[PDB]
């Protein structure tokens, strides 16, 4: 079996792991940027 | 509560029904798999009409698909929609009726006639309470022309009281697709006149005027023609199957528009008819679509109604609207055409109501219309016939199966008759 | 000045693959109305993309997360632009004009220099090719039936996949002649219509979903299909959506909203799962491993894989809000008309609280009532509601109140009697009673359909006003008296000034008039944009400033002694209909026609 | 009559695609059926 | 059901020529099979019931239990083809005392008692298709001499092809018989 990438798929990991707790809710903004 | 069966024989019918049923489907929000998912109540009060119920929720239309060879029901099976109908109801031949109408009827017709009797037998013990039968065919077919006629026959044998519907397909020589049109044109009708309670006449070359001229889009189809055929379908029992002011079915059409056995052949049409360049431009009012669907280029016909008077007239319309103005457009297009409509039936014109339109649009109407203009077809087939056969070219292979001259001399003496009677009315005055 | 915004509720799931979810993470992409919105996901900061002028029809970015792609659809007249935005700068990068009406798909090759557009069933399905770093048409093809998605390949860029509503054409195009090559992948007896498609990495087998239900699979190296998809059994609406995971295995979306995967074996389907409404957009994320779905009802959804059960994340409206309402000296909930269902929410979290549907009918003007009783709705067959709170069961219904369906809704405070208004200028007045529901209508005619009725503290007195031109203000005891203020244009909101004598009204034109039962008026104050239609406005407890919003996508307030603004509000997308202020006073809220919500927290010092 | 629906049998058990096609003669049927007209060439 | 409802000289029960023949019959099958055929003999769809074991094989009257199937009516009839085989069928009648007696109708049996709760008959079967008569207003005051004032329910076995079952109210004649209820001959 191929071997992945230790730090590439760990980066992975805890990014969608944190992605997850921190997705319950988008309605707030805090940062508007209305022009841009 | 009274339904109605729908059977196709030959390719001709084949092809309309197949996607027919996908129009039906379509506004009754059935999906290919069988399995409703419409939004509004009415769309499943009224569904037993076209559609039985099988176990796990799904509908299985009540349709027998026929044919002297298997290739087109091989075809529609892949269609789309091709998966409600169930594999029983496919009868198929083996060799095909090389479009004669002697392989079509007495040869290998009835002896295959006898499984798809029982089928549809089985099918009208089936149903609650019966109105009766639809057919859709071409007369140009050998297989189509011979057989289906023949099961009229013995279907009209079997069950006398009921309407029967022919929508059928004649030949003209504008668009003529095979050389020995006239001969199984003429046996066909012959026997169809005698026993059709209501004939449907629906023409290709008509076809292709409208969806040239009424919508001027540049490459229509075979799919094309499917569809103003399928929407001619549905208009005449959408008041069947949906609540409206005045309902009208089928006997009330049968009541209303044939004022003597022999009268009993039908030009229809369907409006609104708009481009793709102009919809959203036109603004669709009663008497826009009245002058639509009184307009000589919308009819499915190529006889022109302004060579003879109008008999009497039908039409459905679909959608929300009051019924007085309908009335009151009926009344000045009879006042103001008084010269195309015969004087001894005042009142000659018959208006129902239906309150859901079809998807998409919020306002249709169908017509149907008994006129002395369809002397035309019959006189011309008839001219084509006796072309053909006063050197007696293609007789000898009808000759070969069980035919004779006797039969071609009765068919046209008859034919000729129905032509002479038709077109005396017109003339006749009060 | 600009004030700030502290929510947004807002999202279109009408536009097919509008969620995306950007590469390399911790980004989320999503079409508001007519605006693009991307969001950080660890911070919660978000920016607005702008720069369009019609409902956005199609979002697609690149790989290796680099500039993005947004189209729309705009008037036959015009020609729809097409506009790529440069990534990491938040910059529109360049601008296009070509085809006539609507943009069908964008396509992205392997390397980020190509480009490829294809026009709506209007223009003849035109299919053109375009360079990213100076907007070239190298080369084009039109076809004469319609090409819903067109995909380019993941190698090979010189070979592109187009779902013709017949069938799969595969092209080829080369760089040395600008010709451009259609071969039409054959089908036996097969007349199934295909809608979306996707590639597999290799290059050598494409998927592609069907109006029926079940998903075919052809080799690009021949025009020969291999299977037809799920044996035996359909998905009863059409394929969505389609996925592939790193194993081949395939994630498919169902139009009555069903997920499923199909391994690549006899198709059959290891597991299966229900979502509502039909699936729109599915986006997976890095390792392959809980995907983002996105529904056609504007919902989105956190599915697992391998195991499909779905999770709802959050929920936003649908389409078209009509009108929002709060409780009588209450601001924690807040309710809000729809199309077809109202909903209730709450303020400090906008998490969907409930909901009340009907099938086929719009509601105007809710109304809501102290002492905790029920809401009170008019929808369009002219029939009015009343629904109870915590559950939603109708108290009563009044049947053929209007002809053609109940516009705005009144209360008095001892809640005895409601005043409802018809769209054929009716005004009537309806004895609420525990047992029973009367009316004693004036049945007084009026011309136009009311957009508003207000009473007064002391509850005698109620204004209404028409769109023909006219606010009458009624007595409501005698049910006479009729005068009525004259101005000529289409009025809107008007609103009684809290325990004084002024009525604030407005209109079609672009003017705010101060205006009083003897034709005296303070200022004129002319609130104009170029084609701004004012309508909505708020009022203080204390008559210190007053909220004003057009049609415009600015919403301002003004001060209410003298005619100066103060602070304005941007970001929002389409017209802007109602505009409220909470009884705490700490937030104004918005509500956009586009299917937006707005909380604004407004000023400091206006307390 | 006893058959021609034999061989009608067939057709409609062949319609039913499944990612399969019913010859006939698919599984466990006698030795082997002869490859062609005649029996087999030498060199196939 | 069936309660406060017309009835002057007929009343159909069942009958096999319709979209749902079976609706109020509830059926309970543990070997046998249930299924319409059209008939060699009569050119017609024919409802059938076949099994072993006739007892475990029947249709009830009513879709469930607790409730009555209140019929005023005297006479009851039905159409059934003889197969020689075992058949049996049974009616549960109300008499003048709020009392519940039933009559049973058996092909196998050879004797014949009279009982507090049941009343056993013998029946015999000609050859082909036939329609019986049952009149149970003899036979409930022969066997209790006590009249009769509603009839709750009927119960059919296995091992049978059947037609139309119907109350008649009297005994009538094919000429006045309607089209429907008499029995066309082959
Ligand atoms: N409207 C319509 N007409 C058709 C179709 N197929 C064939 N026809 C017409 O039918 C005629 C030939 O009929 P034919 O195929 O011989 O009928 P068959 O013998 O029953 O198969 C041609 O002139 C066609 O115009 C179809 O799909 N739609």
């Amino acid at each position: 079996l191929k071997r992945p990438n230790s730090n590439q798929v760990r980066n992975y990991y805890e990014k969608t792991l944190a992605l997850k707790i921190m997705s319950l809710d988008l309605s707030t903004a805090e940062q508007t940027n209305y022009s841009r | 509560m009274r339904e109605i069966v729908h059977i196709q024989g030959g390719q001709c019918g084949n092809q309309i029904g197949a996607k027919f049923w996908e129009v039906i489907s379509d506004e009754h929000g059935i999906d290919p798999t069988g399995t409703y998912h419409g939004d509004s109540d009415l769309q499943l009060e009224r569904i037993n009409v076209y559609y039985n119920e099988a176990t796990g929720g799904r509908y299985v239309p009540r349709a027998i698909l026929m044919d002297l060879e298997p290739g087109t029901m091989d075809s529609v099976r892949a269609g789309p929609f091709g998966q409600l109908f169930r594999p029983d109801n496919f009868v198929f031949g083996q060799t095909g009726a090389g479009n004669n109408w002697a392989k079509g009827h007495y040869t290998e017709g009835a002896e295959l006639i006898d499984s798809v009797l029982d089928v549809v037998r089985k099918e009208a013990e089936g149903c609650d309470c019966l109105q009766g039968f639809q057919i859709t065919h071409s007369l140009g077919g050998g297989t189509g022309s011979g057989m289906g006629t023949l099961l009229i026959s013995k279907v009209r044998e079997e069950y006398p009281d009921r309407i029967m519907e022919t929508f059928s397909v004649v030949p003209s020589p504008k668009v003529s697709d095979t050389v020995v049109e006239p001969y199984n044109a003429t046996l066909s009708v012959h026997q169809l006149v005698e026993n059709a309670d209501e004939c449907m006449v629906i023409d290709n070359e008509a076809l292709y005027d409208i969806c040239f001229r009424t919508l001027k889009l540049t490459t229509p189809t075979y799919g094309d023609l499917n569809h103003l055929v399928s929407a001619a379908m549905s208009g005449v029992t959408c008041c069947l199957r949906f609540p409206g002011q005045l309902n009208s079915d089928l006997r009330k059409l049968a009541v209303n528009l044939i004022p003597f056995p022999r009268l009993h052949f039908f030009m229809i049409g369907f409006a609104p008819l708009t481009s793709r360049g102009s919809q959203q431009y036109r603004a669709l009012t009663v008497p826009e679509l009245t002058q639509q669907m009184f307009d000589a280029k919308n009819m499915m016909c190529a006889a022109d109604p302004r060579h003879g008077r109008y008999l009497t007239a039908s039409a459905l319309f679909r959608g929300r609207m009051s019924t007085k103005e309908v009335d009151e457009q009926m009344l000045n297009v009879q006042n103001k055409n008084s010269s195309y409509f015969v004087e001894w039936i005042p009142n000659n014109i018959k208006s129902s109501i239906c309150d859901i339109p079809p998807k998409g649009l919020k306002m249709a109407v169908t017509f149907v219309g008994n006129s002395t203009a369809i002397q035309e077809m019959f006189k011309r087939v008839a001219e084509q016939f006796t072309a053909m056969f006063r050197r007696k070219a293609f007789l000898h292979w009808y000759t070969g199966e069980g035919m004779d001259e006797m039969e071609f001399t009765e068919a046209e003496s008859n034919m000729n008759d129905l032509v002479s009677e038709y077109q005396q009315y017109q003339d006749a005055t009060a | 000045k600009e004030l700030d915004i502290q929510a947004v509720i807002g999202f279109t799931g009408k536009v097919n693959e509008g969620l995306i979810l950007h590469p390399d993470n911790e980004h989320l992409i999503y079409p508001l109305g007519s605006t693009i919105v991307v969001r950080h996901i660890i911070s919660r900061s978000q920016t607005f993309l702008r720069g369009h002028d019609n409902q956005i029809s199609i979002i697609t970015v690149s790989k290796t997360g680099k500039y993005i792609a947004s189209g729309q659809k705009t008037y036959m007249g015009f020609q729809a632009d097409i506009i790529i935005w440069d990534f990491e700068t938040r910059s529109l990068m360049h601008r296009l004009k070509l085809h006539k009406v609507l943009i069908q798909s964008l396509s992205f090759c392997c390397n980020e220099q190509y480009l490829a557009s294809l026009g709506g069933q209007d223009d003849k399905n035109m299919m053109i090719v375009w360079d990213v770093e100076q907007g070239k048409a190298l080369y084009g093809a039109p076809n004469r039936d319609v090409v819903n998605q067109i995909k380019f390949f993941n190698n090979s860029d010189d070979k592109i996949i187009a779902v013709l509503n017949n069938g799969v054409q595969i092209l080829t195009i080369d760089k040395a002649n600008k010709k451009v090559k259609s071969l039409d992948v054959n089908f036996g007896n097969i007349k199934r219509q295909y809608t979306c498609v996707a590639i597999d990495p290799s290059d050598t087998y494409c998927y592609c979903g069907t109006k029926t239900g079940d998903v075919f699979e052809i080799n690009i190296e021949r025009a020969i299909f291999k299977r037809l998809g799920p044996v035996k059994k359909l998905f009863s609406l059409g394929i969505g959506t389609l996925g592939l995971l790193p194993n081949g295995d395939i994630i498919v979306g169902a139009g009555d909203g069903t997920v499923a995967k199909l391994s690549i074996q006899n198709m059959q389907v290891l597991s299966q799962s229900e979502v509502l409404g039909a699936v729109t957009s599915i986006s997976f994320t890095g390792d392959y491993t809980h995907f983002f779905c996105g529904t056609s009802q504007s919902n989105i959804y956190w599915i697992d894989t391998e195991k499909l059960n779905p999770e709802l994340r959050n929920t936003c409206h649908y389409e078209r809000i009509n009108d929002i309402a709060f409780p009588y000296n209450y601001s924690d909930v807040f309710a809000t008309c729809s199309t077809t269902d109202i909903r209730v929410w709450n303020a400090r979290n906008r998490q969907e609280l409930l909901r009340i549907q009907v099938p086929n009918l719009e509601c105007y003007c809710v109304t809501f009532m102290n002492d905790g009783k029920s809401i009170i709705s008019g929808w369009n067959d002219g029939k009015i509601r009343a629904f109870l709170p915590q559950s939603g069961k109708l108290l009563y219904v009044i049947s053929d109140a209007h002809i053609h369906g109940v516009t705005a809704l009144s209360t008095t405070s001892d809640c005895q009697r409601i005043v409802s208004g018809g769209s054929e200028g009716e005004v009537r007045v309806w004895v609420i009673n525990k047992q029973t529901q009367v009316m004693k209508a004036s049945m007084k005619e009026h011309r136009g359909r009311v957009w508003s009725i207000q009473v007064k503290k002391n509850n005698d007195q109620a204004v209404s006003a028409s769109a023909d031109g006219s606010c009458i203000i009624w007595d409501l005891k005698t049910f006479t008296r009729l005068m009525c203020l004259f101005e000529s244009t289409l009025f809107k909101q008007v609103l009684y000034h809290p325990e004084e004598s002024q009525l604030l009204t407005t209109g079609s034109d672009r003017k705010i008039t101060y205006w009083e039962i003897y034709d005296g008026q303070a200022i004129r104050m002319l609130d104009g944009s170029e084609e701004g239609e004012v309508n909505a406005l708020s009022i203080t407890k204390e008559g210190e400033h007053f909220v004003s919003g057009g049609e415009d996508k600015l919403v301002k307030l003004w001060g209410y002694d003298e005619g100066i603004k103060y602070y304005s509000g941007t970001g929002h997308s389409g017209a802007i209909t109602r505009l409220q202020i909470s009884p705490d006073q700490r937030t104004v809220v918005s509500v956009g026609a586009e299917g937006a919500i707005f909380i604004w927290k407004m000023p400091e010092e206006v307390v | 009559p006893q058959q021609g629906n034999t061989v009608g049998s067939i057709s409609k058990r062949e319609n039913v695609a499944s990612q399969l096609i019913v010859e006939d003669h698919l599984k466990n049927i006698l030795a082997k059926s002869t490859n062609s007209n005649y029996k087999p060439w030498k060199i196939p | 059901m069936f309660k406060n409802t017309f009835q002057s000289g007929f009343l159909s029960i069942l009958y096999s020529i319709g979209s749902k023949p079976l609706q109020i019959w509830d059926k309970s099958i543990r070997n046998g099979h249930i299924k319409r055929i059209t008939d060699q003999d009569i050119l017609s769809s024919v409802l059938e019931i076949m099994g072993t074991n006739v007892s475990t094989n029947y249709i009830t009257a009513p879709a469930d239990p607790k409730e009555t199937l209140g019929i005023k009516l005297p006479f009851l009839v039905m159409i059934i083809k003889n197969l020689k085989k075992y058949y049996t069928f049974e009616v549960q009648v109300l008499d003048d005392k709020n009392v519940r007696r039933r009559f049973r109708a058996s092909n196998y049996q050879s004797t014949t008692r009279v009982k507090p709760f049941i009343c056993t008959m013998p029946m015999r079967l000609d050859e082909g298709w036939n329609q019986i008569q049952f009149n149970l207003s003899d036979f409930t005051r022969r066997a209790y001499a006590t009249n009769y004032i509603e009839t709750l329910r009927v119960q059919i076995h296995a091992n049978c092809r059947i037609r139309r079952i119907y109350f008649s109210d009297r005994l009538y004649s094919e000429e006045e018989l309607p089209p429907e209820f008499k029995l066309f001959l082959p």
